[PDB]
């Protein structure tokens, strides 16, 4: 994560983290729409460093510093680069649209208007195919704690690593099963996000229609991963 | 610290989402409440033993039977939730929730919760339930479906107050340490 970011959503909510003198000019209604689209980038901004922490800090340091056998790491983390480009994407359209909406002469206040067609996009057309695809390969999740469990127990240089690069407070909930489980819970946080952002929307009649639109375009997607899940076992 | 882990189960409307973020922060949400819990790793000592216990949950995955069961992995408490006024999902404990938790985590502790305990004497909460020929689930009805599904015990609380948080958290730890 790059302090920029961190900074911009370090707030517990959109209400404070702009200005309060700019919060008063707001309708009550706006405040709320507002705090849950922040929930949404703030999240997804906590996903997408979820991911970081797998592929740089995890993977990417068993491939450095350890001798495991061809297959091992893979199998530790199945599909975390496609997922990392996946959401890296995503997470860069949201900022990009917050960033367009800032007022002139100011680095935190914005009000983001339309963002049913930004999650129009998202979940669908090839974006959504290879989210589908990418989730349902979930199927490797048992058989990746399984590894992990395995290696920690019986392997002395597995466990010096995987205590060495989880020691800083800041990995305290984010060790190498809490990021397999988080990736997986990701999916499901969508619909009950854009349904509370879809509740604060009814304002402009487009906007209500494209979030709807788009709440049914994510439980169609959740649908097809969760038909298309079968674990694997080693 | 030895290394726990509660996952919290039950109906969309039982508040499970409120009950962890209400603990994790320990306050109640004054400007705003999250829509979504990720997770948190908490520290609790209980009866003097320190413990590291990690917080989960299953909301949003209700309608995903094959997503869902990947939250199982290696629990040592599960949290079964319901809401007092909430009568039906108290009936959907035995036949729905009961079944899939004793699969996927066979001898693990149960601790059956009541969650929004304040709602009980609810002006609002009372007329709206008769309308539907219903009453908010009482203390006795609570801990007779806790005997009946074979929990390690049965608890109440209020995230909205905060009152009985603390103490169905230390007590789960306290389950997960049992052997
Ligand atoms: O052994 C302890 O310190 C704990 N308390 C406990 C309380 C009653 C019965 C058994 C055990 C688990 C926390």
């Amino acid at each position: 994560s790059m302090e920029m970011d961190e900074k911009d959503f370090a707030a517990d909510s959109w209400s404070l983290a702009v200005d309060s003198s700019f919060l008063q000019q707001h309708k009550k209604e706006v405040m709320k729409q507002q705090d849950v689209i922040y929930e949404l980038i703030q999240t997804e901004l906590h996903h997408v460093r979820t991911l970081k922490i797998m592929t740089r800090l995890f993977r990417t340091g068993m491939l450095e510093e350890l001798h495991l056998e061809p297959g091992v790491v893979q199998g530790l983390f199945p599909c975390v680069d496609e997922l990392s480009d996946i959401h890296t994407r995503f997470l860069s359209q949201l900022l990009e649209r917050r960033r367009q909406a800032l007022c002139p002469g100011s680095t935190r206040n914005f009000v983001i208007h339309r963002l049913g067609d930004l999650l129009i996009s998202q979940f669908s057309g090839p974006s959504a195919e290879q989210m589908c695809k990418t989730y349902s390969e979930c199927s490797r999740h048992s058989k990746a704690l399984k590894l992990y469990k395995e290696l920690y127990a019986r392997d002395k240089r597995f466990q010096q690593f995987i205590r060495k690069v989880t020691r800083p407070a800041v990995l305290k909930r984010h060790g190498v099963q809490e990021c397999i489980l988080l990736v997986t819970q990701r999916i499901t946080k969508y619909p009950l996000l854009i349904s509370r952002i879809l509740q604060h929307s009814h304002g402009i009649e487009e906007e209500r229609q494209d979030l709807t639109t788009a709440l049914g375009l994510v439980k169609e997607l959740l649908s097809n991963v969760d038909e298309g899940i079968y674990q694997l076992e080693k | 610290a030895i290394r726990k882990k509660l996952v919290i189960v039950g109906d969309g409307a039982c508040g499970k989402t409120c009950l962890l973020i209400v603990f994790s922060k320990d306050q109640f949400p004054e400007v705003y409440v999250p829509t979504v819990f990720e997770n948190y790793v908490a520290d609790i000592e209980v009866d003097g033993k320190q413990v590291e216990l990690a917080l989960w949950d299953t909301a949003g995955q209700e309608d995903y039977d094959r997503l869902r069961p990947l939250s199982y992995p290696d629990t040592d408490v599960i949290l079964m939730c319901f809401s007092i006024d909430s009568p039906d999902s108290l009936e959907n404990i035995p036949e729905k929730w009961t079944p899939e938790v004793k699969h996927f985590c066979p001898n693990v502790p149960i601790i059956l919760v009541g969650n929004k305990k304040d709602l009980r004497n609810d002006e609002h909460t009372r007329r709206e339930l008769a309308k539907m020929k219903q009453e908010p689930v009482k203390p006795e009805e609570g801990r007779d479906m806790a005997n009946r599904i074979g929990a390690f015990g049965y608890m109440e609380c209020s995230a909205k107050t905060k009152d009985g948080v603390r103490e169905v958290f230390e007590m789960a730890t306290r389950a997960a340490l049992q052997a």
